[PDB]
RNA sequence: UGAAAUUCUUGGAUUUAUUGAAGACUAACUACUGCGAAAGCAUUUGCCAAGGACGUUUUCAUUAAUCAAGAACGAAAGUUAGGGGAUCGAAGAUGAUCAGAUACCGUCGUAGUCUUAACCAUAAACUAUGCCGACUAGGGAUCGGGUGGUGUUUUUUUAAUGAC
């Protein structure tokens, strides 16, 4: 009786993708970001965009059919910051708040062993 | 999840409550005063309109309700509801008795239209999108048999029973690549059909007036088409 | 020797079902059926317990269930330059400062709170008031004098006070 | 941004009028697991309806947690991914595909003042199954232990490699894919290398992270139906 | 016995005590910076006096006296004076520094238990 | 990005999943620890030779310390001629040129970053502190080795090792 899906979330520093997908993850059921419920670029990285988009991605769920999902939230990663910000935790409260019950919390966002370079150079960056 | 009723001649919100899980199956008996409503939760709820009260709560069903049939007469007893779900099962819910009367299965896919007539027995026509519809015989005694099986080519989204000129029996299918078919019961053969658009598009619904003389085929890209069966199954020719 | 403030506001106000796991070392917090009400108050008492775990005073961390609008930022001195032995370990104290002098400037003006686990650093407020201490504590990382710092932290103070 | 105030872009040109809703045209797939996991029902899957649906079914993998599929929490920090390979029914047969672990779980494990062991092999199986184990090791401290650390020689970390290298191999070689899928869920392998290990060094954490499928052998549905019943 | 695993519980402690302790002083000792320890020098004589005999201080001035240690003949100072090198004003302080400490020591029917620490709370 | 535009995107961007390919590089373990004359050195396994310390009731018998001349190595950058070219990236162009905490940001990116065979020999190449030898206070932490106990664990047959 409860059909489960994978609520994807990819908090970056001036967006929040809310993807929500089937347990294989190929077929999507539903994808919005950020700058879906805002006007303006300095506020996609909003919690409030998180939010909006959260509760719009919860509707269409519910509409399909999916009432639980396993979120599966991830930061930048890779040469980045390895901690999802602030956006996918409004936008994991939000999921909360609609109602689809959460199956399991993870963070997934990609540790390389090795990387390449950083964007900064040596004298660093993020002034 | 909250079911509004409005009047259109007082134009006012009569009547409003909440249903469990949401909704999107909702019908109304052809007498004008219940109102079926088919939840993803398996839940039926039987609301009387005039009055806006729930008279009936059936909890039987494990899939979404995809099809919801009311049979009704005026001035009489055999009052019945049938039930499709998404799973391939039917039931025939009794008003009277408050009770499940019968439960099929030999659909497998979700069952998108249903229709009972009267028998001068009640006969139900059971169809669903996996492109064959069922024929069953039934009382209210512990009697239900199946009778033909027909393969209708077509995804049915929606079926019923239609009467010919001479009083033969037909029954209408409306399916995908938007076709909507007539079927002779005993023959089993399509008598008439409509031209495939080259757009691809569905039929979602079908909506009976005047007496079944004309009916509106509802199509996925939000278009309404009028279609007279009745002149057009006088017509020898075989397109609609 | 904090958890005796930590079960009561969790199991009256929010209403949820906690208990500690010793085998597993973990928190466990359950949503009660016919008590719960709040569909956000289970993760809201993880959100708080979580903010305890990262080094944070309780008081502070019963803001998180308090209020909703409360985030937490996290990052490493080496995603914003590669500092390496004394340097990593002088611009740890460079935000600290002396005493810790430093950190509580900071977040009186911002109205956060700060944490400096080492190269880990994790920031509790207001989106708005988390982002410019992000500023505040990196500039001390690219080599900026902290009273430099500390007269843009004024400047800053002013205009939170005004709106 | 989707804002008015948003400057135009090329892309707003060429559009396609929304006019089919995709799910009418999906049709619900039901996934099974094999035999071996205690809760064969692991979800159900989409696809558009055949114009074929089963091609697209084919090559699908899915990873989902252990503790669901074998109902226990012991599980918790488990996942195995699985293929889909035959289909009947809208049931989809999957079999195993690969094994890892949550990543707060490693993060946990990886503390100060200890050891790491990390040893890898690229062994196939008795089924013609070529597949990578990943086990993790960490050093202990004794019960009368007072030094803060634990820390060990260079030569019993290659002992300790060797000794944990020889055992995935031999489990593997004298197995087919099915049986070595039995072994992973109670984690005998980790008992066996902690006693073959216990008299080089004292080991804690000892765990197989991760399981890697590199080559499969020429499908046989006869082997698929049987792991399934 | 049991009273074992204590006995190892103390000394693990005390060894991670001193650890710290430890771990506080190479990082202090590499620390050499003039401003930096005359701060520490500085606050560590106001606590010295505000927390913590004639016979001491004439033998110290005894000493002072006769081996004439803290004037301008000395190898430092004289090195400094000779070579327009003290009129910097903080090498000054410091030859001056020296001067007053050795001028101090020259100075004279009807009707019919925790909760939840391990198990569920 | 503080805020934006060049820029890619309905031939589908970004995002999802199953893979494959190219070139670097060995995160987390990583520490007031180790090795090397220094510069430097962190994946697995094998081959090559090399090395400190320890143990020795083994051997040669002053063969030694320092070192102008002379010789080997020598951070990063740089030069010559090939290979390679993933990432970053001096130089350079170009989007934007509004606002002082976020005031130097973005996109493209040559040489260079890597490697082969050769050149240069400079650093806060710091302990701002020559090398060798003797002597001159207590304390316990750590690394390598050795010695001792009728100490704990393990070997889950003992044991002996291994770890404490
Ligand atoms: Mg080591
Ligand atoms: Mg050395
Ligand atoms: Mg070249
Ligand atoms: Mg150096
Ligand atoms: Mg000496």
């Amino acid at each position: 009786s409860q059909v489960f899906g994978v609520a994807r979330i990819y908090a970056s520093f001036n967006d929040t993708f809310v993807h929500v997908t089937d347990l294989s993850g190929k077929e999507t059921i539903a994808r919005v970001t950020g700058g879906m419920k805002v006007k303006a670029d300095r506020d996609e990285s909003s919690p409030y965009a998180a939010m909006l988009a959260a509760q719009d991605v919860a509707a269409k769920c519910k509409e399909v059919g999916i009432t639980a999902v396993h979120v599966k939230i991830r930061a930048t990663g890779g040469t980045r910051t390895k901690t999802p910000g602030p956006g996918g935790q409004a936008a994991l409260r939000a999921l909360a708040r609609s109602g689809l019950r959460i199956g399991r919390i993870e963070d997934v966002t990609p540790v390389p062993s090795d990387s390449t370079r950083k964007k900064g150079g040596r004298r660093g960056r993020r002034l | 999840q909250l079911l509004k009723i409005f009047h259109l001649k007082t134009g006012k919100v009569v009547r409003s409550m909440k249903i469990s899980s949401p909704s999107y199956i909702l019908d109304a008996d052809s007498t004008s005063t219940l109102l079926a409503v088919g939840g993803t939760d398996g839940s039926i709820i039987v609301v009387d309109i005039e009055n806006g009260y729930i008279t009936h709560s059936f909890k039987g069903h494990g899939g979404t309700i995809s099809s919801l049939k009311f049979y009704g007469q005026l001035n009489s007893k055999i009052w019945l509801l049938a039930s499709g779900d998404t799973n391939g099962m039917v039931k025939v819910w009794d008003l009277v008795k408050r009770k499940c009367l019968h439960t099929l299965q030999e659909h497998t896919s979700a069952v998108r239209g249903l229709d009972i007539i009267e028998v001068p027995s009640l006969n139900l026509l059971s169809g669903g999108r996996d492109d064959i519809i069922n024929l069953w015989d039934f009382n209210m005694k512990k009697k239900c048999k199946l009778l033909k099986t027909l393969p209708v080519n077509q995804q049915v989204e929606s079926c019923g029973f239609l009467k010919d000129g001479d009083g033969k029996r037909i029954i209408y299918t409306a399916g995908g690549d938007a076709i909507f078919q007539l079927i002779d019961s005993e023959s089993g053969s399509v008598l008439k059909r409509t031209n495939k658009p080259i757009e691809e598009l569905f039929i979602i619904g079908v909506l009976p007036i005047l007496s079944n003389s004309q009916m509106f085929l509802v199509l996925s890209d939000q278009t309404l088409q009028l279609i007279n069966v009745e002149e057009d199954l006088k017509n020898d020719e075989d397109t609609i | 020797n904090s958890w005796t403030k930590i079960y009561p506001p969790l199991v009256e106000h929010l209403k949820l079902q906690v208990r500690m796991n010793l085998k597993t070392k973990s928190v466990e917090l359950r949503t009660n059926p016919k008590f719960t009400t709040d569909p956000g108050a289970l993760q809201k008492g993880a959100d708080f317990i979580k903010a305890f775990t990262l080094g944070f005073d309780l008081d502070d961390s019963i803001a998180l269930l308090r209020l909703d609008d409360l985030y937490i930022e996290t990052f490493e001195v080496k995603d914003v330059k590669t500092l390496t032995g004394d340097h990593l370990s002088r611009a740890i104290g460079r935000i600290a400062g002396k005493d810790g002098k430093t950190k509580f400037a900071i977040e009186n003006a911002t109205r956060t709170r700060i944490v400096l686990a080492d190269s880990k650093i994790h920031i509790l407020g207001g989106f708005t008031h988390i982002r410019m201490a992000r500023e505040s504590v990196v500039s001390l990382i690219l080599g900026s004098p902290p009273g430099k710092v500390y007269g843009n932290l004024r400047t800053v103070a002013s205009r939170l006070k005004e709106r | 941004a989707v804002g008015k105030n948003k400057r135009l872009s090329k892309g707003k040109k060429g559009q396609k009028k929304r006019v089919v809703d995709p799910f009418t045209r999906k049709e619900w797939f039901d996934i099974k697991a094999p035999s071996t996991f205690e809760n064969r029902n692991v979800g159900k899957t989409l696809v558009n309806k055949s114009t074929s649906a089963s091609d697209a079914l084919k090559g699908r993998v899915v990873e989902v947690c252990l503790a669901d599929l074998q109902g226990s929490e012991d599980h918790s920090f488990r996942k195995i991914k699985l293929r889909v390979d035959e289909v009947q029914g809208k049931n989809l047969l999957t079999n195993f595909h690969g094994m890892d672990f949550t990543t707060d779980k490693l993060r946990s494990m990886v503390r100060k003042w200890q050891t790491l062991i990390e040893a890898n092999v690229t062994v196939k199986t008795s089924d013609d199954y070529v597949l990578r184990i990943f086990a993790i090791a960490f050093t202990r401290k004794q019960a009368n232990q007072v030094k803060r650390h634990s820390y060990a020689q260079s030569s019993h970390i290659r002992a300790i490699r060797k000794v944990i290298s020889e055992i995935l191999t031999k489990e593997v070689q004298g197995s087919t894919l099915a049986q070595l899928t039995s072994k992973l869920i109670p984690e005998v392998i980790n008992k066996e290398i902690e006693n073959a290990t216990k008299d080089i060094f004292p080991l804690q954490n000892i765990h197989v992270r991760k399981v890697k499928l590199l080559k499969q052998p020429k499908f046989d549905v006869g082997a698929l139906m049987a792991l399934h019943g | 016995p049991e009273e074992m695993r204590k006995r190892t519980t103390e000394m693990r402690l005390m060894r991670e005590l001193m650890f710290r302790e430890e771990r506080k002083a190479r990082r202090l000792k590499k620390i050499k910076s003039k401003t930096y320890r005359k701060i520490k020098k500085k606050e560590l004589m106001k606590n010295r006096e505000l927390a913590a005999d004639n016979e001491d201080h004439d033998i110290a001035r005894a000493k002072e006296r006769m081996t004439l240690k803290h004037k301008t003949n000395s190898k430092w100072a004289k090195d400094m004076i000779k070579h327009g090198m003290t009129n910097d004003a903080e090498t000054r302080e410091e030859m001056e520094e020296m001067l007053r400490q050795g001028e101090r020591l020259k100075a004279k029917n009807p009707w019919l238990t925790l909760p939840g620490w391990g198990e569920w709370a």
